[PDB]
């Protein structure tokens, strides 16, 4: 089961030129494409090795789409200012996210298409891909325009068709990088706080995909209450890292085990501090 | 306008740090809104010029994330840090690189 | 590949 997503950001300037448009494409937790309107020569560019099979005609075509969407977002930003009666002085943000989820047979599971204005939910295509949920009275104006323009039907055509067919093509071309599960490299470190307590930090490094569970156990019992978890973070090589830390009494370390659940591990892996 | 979200900052190496061993210093900035942000890697207080960043992207709560990264060689003597300025910060926040985190 | 059809304005 896999997903493709496109994330767009448009950021208006207060008479500092037209809005900047940035797009990223993701298959699962791998970025494969990008477009930046502020680049010297704005063009879709590759970000994963498996999209580089695609020839010159693919980058030229997708560049047309982002350039049109940049113009579309610019118009959308002008209208949004009016809906909310905001000054032309302020900088504003329109974000979009759309894409498809497929199963192992490559059949559509779920379609997505939603927008955010200044960090708030604005409008979202419903699960049925025929209707829209508006978050407020400005979004209802958009809803009404789009119901008149039969917009959902065009979005549904892309989500159930094109989206699925592209994701299937990428899953055949990047099969061993996209259906891989890199297991995490795991280790525990020990940092004395004081005379009485020490920190035990459980590391997970170089794993893909990002989804992971680190859990500290004392004599097989969960201590998630006393566990500090960092947010899962990119290593910068398309793999992720995470750590879990628990403050334990000095001399009780051998009673603590770290439990790592990850797709790349056949079953959950159990770690202890190794002095 | 509207909503503002204060950025979370993580400073770390791609690989476990080894003195004299070539590595990558990362500054991961996430959970912020709006997208405008200033990020620098510092070596002994000095801005590193040769730093690359990821393309702007966002999470489930629509908050933004970026990775700023640079090739580096750790030493016992050298200090590295990440400097972040955003509308939500009164002054820039500096997070010192700790090998243990 | 992203949506070929122009998306309507908000």
């Amino acid at each position: 089961s896999h997903s493709m997503r496109y994330f767009y950001t448009s950021v208006s300037r207060p008479g500092r030129g037209e809005p900047r448009f940035i797009s990223v494409g993701y298959v699962d937790d791998t970025q494969f494409v990008r477009f930046d309107s502020d680049a010297a020569s704005p063009r879709e560019e590759p970000r994963a090795p498996w999209i580089e099979q695609e020839g010159p005609e693919y980058w030229d075509r997708n560049t047309q789409i982002y350039k049109a969407q940049a113009q579309t977002d610019r118009e959308s930003l002008r209208n949004l200012r009016g809906y909310y009666n905001q000054s032309e002085a302020g900088s504003h943000t329109l974000q979009s996210m759309y894409g498809c989820d497929v199963g192992p047979d490559g059949r559509l599971l779920r379609g997505h298409d939603q927008y955010a204005y200044d960090g708030k939910d604005y409008i979202a295509l419903n699960e049925d891909l025929r209707s829209w949920t508006a978050a407020d009275t400005a979004a209802q104006i958009t809803q009404r325009k789009w119901e008149a323009a039969r917009e959902a039907e065009q979005r549904r055509a892309y989500l159930e068709g094109e989206c699925v067919e592209w994701l299937r093509r990428y899953l055949e071309n990047g099969k061993d990088k996209l259906e891989r599960a890199d297991p995490p490299k795991t280790h525990v470190t020990h940092h004395p706080i004081s005379d009485h307590e020490a920190t035990l930090r459980c590391w997970a490094l170089g794993f893909y995909p990002a989804e992971i569970t680190l859990t500290w156990q004392r004599d097989g019992e969960d201590q998630t209450q006393d566990t500090e978890l960092v947010e899962t973070r990119p290593a910068g090589d398309r793999t992720f890292q995470k750590w879990a830390a628990v403050v334990v009494p000095s001399g009780e370390e051998q009673r603590y085990t770290c439990h790592v659940q990850h797709e790349g591990l056949p079953k959950p892996l159990t770690l202890r501090w190794e002095p | 306008e509207a909503i503002q979200r204060t950025p979370k900052i993580q400073v770390y190496s791609r690989h476990p740090a080894e003195n004299g061993k070539s590595n990558f210093l990362n500054c991961y900035v996430s959970g912020f809104h709006p997208s405008d942000i200033e990020v620098d890697l510092l070596k002994n207080g000095e801005r590193i010029e040769k730093v690359e960043h990821s393309d702007l992207s966002f999470s489930k709560d629509w908050s933004f994330y970026l990775l700023y990264y640079t090739e580096f060689t750790p030493t016992e003597k050298d200090e590295y840090a990440c400097r972040v300025n955003h509308v939500t910060l009164s002054q820039p926040k500096i997070v010192k690189w700790d090998r243990d985190m | 590949s992203p949506n070929g059809t122009i998306r309507n304005i908000l």
